């Protein structure tokens, strides 16, 4: 009843100590992104394998 | 298709 | 096939730029822990997930 | 239970 497609992450934090990525939805506009926990992302793992590949170069 | 929950 | 139940993360790094956790696999002894790229994890996500809080409080503390 | 590929 909540599941949404997931386009692209947009920032990490930590929260309570807890990993979280600010998510894109596909066919919602940025304005609509939503921080999620890394533990509902599990289908998303290509998504967030890549999206740290790119943070670690972009944090030489 | 990559899907996850939404928090609200 | 070659699917095996993980137990536990035991380590951390980058290798040519991505992220891999060094996986402890159930029934195998610690010599027998493997590096293993993030992507093949989606399974484990509650695994990683506490694994990362573990390092980030472990770091903090 | 939570399972990967396990690489050699």
């Amino acid at each position: 009843s909540s599941e949404y497609i997931v386009e692209k992450f947009l920032g990490k934090r930590y929260l309570r100590g807890r990993p979280q990525y600010l998510t894109k939805w596909e066919g919602y506009p940025i304005e609509q992104c939503t921080w999620e926990p890394l533990e509902n992302l599990g289908k998303c793992m290509t998504l967030i394998a890549d999206y740290e590949a790119e943070l670690f170069q972009q944090s030489r | 298709k990559q899907t996850a929950r939404k928090s609200t």
